[PDB]
């Protein structure tokens, strides 16, 4: 829900001020969307350990995580190994007995998307999609109906 | 001709392959929708589909997800070419295929759609190319340095020489509909600012509830509202949030409508907010050159701008490495012919074999279409190895 | 010489003008099957 | 390298054990060498300024770099960095019948940014033609605003 | 969520659309104008790319058998191929360097044996380069086996 | 504990930088063991109690 | 080479600051290397002379 201005200093600010004392580093960047989505780049040098330059980042990170929101908080947060590009994508589809774009990406992550992520050490998986959820759309006038909020 | 034939060839870095597989990316402008994108990602499917069924063995385009970021501005069309067999000319790969498909995009449309080739490499070191960054140094804001990179952007292109290619990366700069609570009013009336917040937050933009169990697996609940009441400004006062005093109370009673200009993309490099700005050198000049006319543009700027390179690169290859590289080559080189040989006469035979092998190397790549990237480099490092052999033996033999 | 020297990377191009070795490699194993073998086999069995 | 990591996880099994007063506060697993080598004085010599600005700007500028270069281990301020601080008179406490739990109370409430959602929402009306983000209160700024609180 | 007076039960259906749908809404993807989702895995950063290319196979062949009707596995955007063609085009012009070099090994010298030894003397030098490689820490890069024909 | 020792309310932002938000009260009211009989908390009655 | 890439940050910041804001070193370690390596490839010299 959260705007980019929002996002900027509610997380990505106060991770900044967190991500220090740190073995080996050439320079921070950092991203933050009018989605209500943050990403942060650590880039490290050339042929260090990617096992070790993990960690210590998600470890002052999370000497700053009780001082975020919980709509953050309790959502998903994550340190990942990066590679700006894919290789296999796996499209998936449906011919015969035929549904939607919305069952399929349910499917998709529903039974492989949690096997392949930690098979055979994957970076991080993007779903094209999404997981089911129990979606409800609250009816603005009938709850005026009964007196009632969100 | 020697010299001659090796400064005037331009430098490289890695060539761009035909790889079987290429892509091409979509944008909009200023607070475009998915029914607005989705008309661009369909136009893009027939080029390749019906337009390019030779070449073209699949598709796989996505809307709203751009390689910038996020959002419902952007889209995504991966390629997979037909096997390289079936696609026997020139004009049937990547080079060609993405040529036309730029023309096809910037023709017909009404966006930025573009298409592009796929390194190899990473990202970086297209050569000839750059990736500047500006920087809040001092207490300033985002409108105050929206300005500055404005007007890096300007003398850039304002006095060009050897001219260049400038431009910024993802911050189109876009409207926002802000909404101003009184305070004053909203206790008068008995509502908790709680209340209100939570009304906001979990209609328009929703809200994580609880975990339930679908089939086994346990996934997510959501809280939001139909489409049809969360699509215009005019719908919020449709909300009516309950008083302490059992009655309803509307948005418009303590709420104030108004548009404002903000950001959906802030960037902030090493602790503090900044800008990204990926220009490309001259297509005369080269990257020390065009970085060294970019940094005295940025210290002509105003003040509390300071700047810093992301992130291009860390000292290259043709560049200042291969000069310590083959400089040494040789103190090495001369000193293992004395190893086996003893004068002073015998390496200085061989230790000018170099340019008689290496000016033919040079013809054929400066005369060909191809120039002094790393295959290039190592090419002639391997025709010392094959000069010092030939000669050695002329030498070896003779003595 | 010419190669491992020049196989001392620098940065981003690390295992680029670094992978010579992989070259020299060749070079010593050419060098030793020269100087030994070739001249067996010569002997060995030529005329 | 790792006599850390295992430290800070385990530390962590323990930090849900804890006060908030705790949590929130600075908990920091770093590298020691007791003593300090480079000790930069930070000082003002022509448009003169106090103990406490100098000690903000220090903090607010180069104590965030200087910590995450070159392999520090921990940085120490000789001073602090600023906040908005508030001097709660208990004599005009009484006068309008409060405490401090209701000043608390007001600043967690009107001091705070909120994630409002979206005109042309994730799941829209198809052929809606305008995309923007919501905005609602923002994070205060100076001490006027704070100063008019209700 | 109410009782209403007289009685009158007030339902979450009451006031409110109830469909298992997505979480997210923002994206939705299209293979060949037909409606899919997939998992675009990318790299982890000093992994070994063709392998975990190989393994993200290993779990997708295991959850085959037990789809619904009509779910299909597709492969657009894929690395593997790229791979398979640099060894089969490269120890395809190796062996073209050899049959070559046969040649004008004849046409200098009639000896059948002559044009024997240095055939021998080129495959067997080629193979201890691969046992150099393994000892030192490299693979079958597509730079170290230009290097084999170089 | 918020009058004496101060207390961790919200962060709030000067300058573009975030920072932190402290309540305490004006040193005049906290030097002394007399001065704890000045802070009159509130009780559900609508009465101050000291 | 740390105490270095202390002022390789600090002299970024130089050019930015308010009026006045000045940088000064009291205790530092820096030049206790500096006089370990030119008095002793000094004492290095004189035992080759000798
Ligand atoms: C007259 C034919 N016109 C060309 C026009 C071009 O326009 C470009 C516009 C851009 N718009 C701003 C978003 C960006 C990012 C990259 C471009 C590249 C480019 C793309 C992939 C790899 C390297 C380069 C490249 O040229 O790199 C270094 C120069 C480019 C290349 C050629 C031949
Ligand atoms: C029968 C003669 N025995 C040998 C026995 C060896 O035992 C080793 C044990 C170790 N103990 C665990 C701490 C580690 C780390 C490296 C070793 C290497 C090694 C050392 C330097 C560079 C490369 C290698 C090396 O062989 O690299 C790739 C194979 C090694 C090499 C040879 C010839």
């Amino acid at each position: 829900g959260a705007d980019a201005k929002t996002v900027q200093d509610t997380v990505t600010q106060v991770i900044e001020q967190n991500m220090n004392g740190i073995d080996n580093l050439m320079y921070m960047s950092s991203n933050s969307d009018s989605t209500g989505t943050v990403q942060i780049t650590l880039t490290f040098e050339s042929g260090t350990d990617a096992d070790i330059a993990q960690v210590q980042v998600q470890a002052k990170l999370q000497l700053a995580m009780p001082l975020l929101p919980q709509e953050v908080q309790q959502q998903g947060v994550s340190v990942e190994k990066s590679s700006s590009s894919f290789l296999m994508v796996v499209g998936v589809i449906n011919t015969d007995g035929t549904m939607t774009q919305e069952d399929i990406s349910d499917y998709v992550a529903a039974n492989m998307k949690d096997a392949i992520s930690r098979t055979s050490g994957v970076g991080d998986v993007q779903l094209f999609g999404s997981q089911y959820a129990m979606r409800i759309w609250m009816n603005p006038n009938e709850l005026n109906k009964f007196q009632l909020t969100p | 001709g020697m010299a001659y034939l090796f400064v005037r060839l331009p430098s490289s870095f890695l060539p761009d392959e035909d790889q079987g597989v290429f892509m091409t990316m979509v944008q909009l402008p200023a607070g475009a929708t998915q029914e607005r994108t989705q008309k661009v990602l369909n136009e893009v499917t027939h080029y390749y589909l019906t337009k390019e069924k030779n070449n073209v063995e699949s598709v796989f385009a996505v809307n709203g997800f751009g390689f910038a970021g996020r959002g419902q501005n952007t889209g995504i069309a991966f390629v997979s070419l037909k096997d390289w067999a079936d696609r026997p000319g020139e004009e049937n790969k990547v080079e060609a295929i993405t040529m036309r498909a730029t023309r096809a995009f910037s023709q017909i449309k009404d966006a930025m759609v573009f298409a592009f080739n796929l390194p190899a490499i990473v990202e970086l070191g297209t050569a000839t190319g750059f990736d500047f960054e500006l920087i809040d140094q001092a207490g300033l804001g985002h409108e105050k340095l929206t300005q500055a990179r404005n007007q890096l952007l300007a003398e850039a292109a304002k006095h060009p020489d050897m001219l260049t290619s400038v431009r910024p990366n993802g911050l189109e700069d876009t409207p926002q509909f802000k909404i101003d609570i009184d305070q004053e009013k909203a206790q008068a009336l008995g509502v908790s600012i709680n209340d209100i917040n939570t009304t906001l937050g979990a209609a328009w933009g929703g809200s994580y509830v609880n975990d339930f169990i679908d089939r086994g697996r346990v996934k997510k609940v959501y809280v939001m509202s139909e489409a049809k009441y969360r699509m215009l400004p005019d719908d919020i006062g449709d909300w009516y949030v309950r008083a302490a005093d059992g009655q309803m109370v509307p948005f418009s009673a303590f709420s104030s409508s108004r548009w404002e200009y903000g950001s959906p993309r802030l960037e902030r490099y090493n602790g503090l907010p900044s800008m990204e700005i990926l220009g490309q050198a001259a297509p005369g000049k080269s990257t020390g050159e065009a970085m060294e006319l970019m940094e005295q543009l940025a210290s002509k700027l105003p003040t509390g701008v300071g700047y810093d390179w992301t992130g291009s690169y860390q000292e290259r290859l043709s560049g200042n490495q291969a000069p310590s590289l083959y400089a040494i080559s040789l103190i090495v080189v001369f000193l293992c012919l004395a190893a086996l040989y003893e004068s002073w006469s015998i390496p200085f035979s061989v230790m000018l074999v170099v340019p008689l092998g290496v000016i033919g190397a040079l013809l054929a790549a400066t005369f060909r279409g191809l120039t002094n990237d790393v295959y290039f480099q190592v090419g002639l490092l391997t025709t010392i190895g094959l000069s010092a052999k030939n000669a050695i033996l002329i030498v070896e033999f003779a003595k | 010489a010419v190669f491992v020297p020049m196989a001392f990377f620098g940065g981003s191009t690390g295992a680029i003008y670094r992978q010579s070795i992989t070259i020299v490699s060749a070079m010593a194993l050419s060098v030793l099957v020269a100087l030994i073998l070739t001249p067996a086999l010569c002997a060995t069995m030529l005329k | 390298d790792i006599a850390q990591v295992q430290v800070q996880a385990k530390l962590q099994l323990a930090m849900p054990l804890l006060p908030q007063e705790v949590q929130q506060q600075g908990v920091s697993v770093e590298k020691s060498s007791s003593s300090f080598l480079m000790v930069v004085g930070v000082i003002n010599t022509d448009g003169t300024m106090t103990q406490e600005d100098i000690s903000d700007y220090v903090a607010a500028n180069m104590k965030d770099a200087i910590s995450r270069t070159s392999g520090v281990g921990d940085v120490q301020l000789f001073g602090s960095q600023y906040a908005m601080r508030i001097w709660m008179n208990p004599n005009e406490l009484n006068k309008f019948q409060l405490t401090p739990v209701d000043v608390i109370t007001a600043i967690k409430a009107q001091n705070a940014q909120v994630a409002a959602g979206q005109l042309g929402g994730t799941p829209p009306v198809k052929g809606q033609q305008l995309n923007a983000s919501i905005i609602a209160q923002t994070r205060l700024t100076s001490t006027e605003e704070f100063g008019k609180i209700l | 969520l109410k009782v209403n007076q007289d009685g009158s039960r007030v339902l979450l259906r009451d006031v409110a659309k109830i469909e298992l749908g997505g979480e997210n809404y923002d994206i939705i993807a299209e293979f060949n104008g037909q409606p899919a989702s997939g998992l675009g895995i990318k790299l982890a950063t000093g992994a070994n790319a063709l392998d975990t290319a190989a393994a993200i196979r290993a779990e997708l062949a295991k959850m085959e058998p037990f789809f619904p009707s009509g779910l299909k596995i597709v492969y657009p955007y894929d690395t593997t191929p790229f791979v398979k063609i640099s060894i089969h085009e490269v120890v395809k012009t190796l062996v073209e360097a050899i049959i070559l070099v046969f040649l004008v090994m004849y046409l200098f010298l009639q000896n059948f044996r002559a044009t024997l030894i240095p055939t021998i003397a080129v495959p067997v030098v080629l193979l201890g380069t691969f046992a150099v490689l393994a000892a030192f820490g490299f693979s079958i890069n597509t730079l170290t086996m230009f290097g084999m024909v170089l």
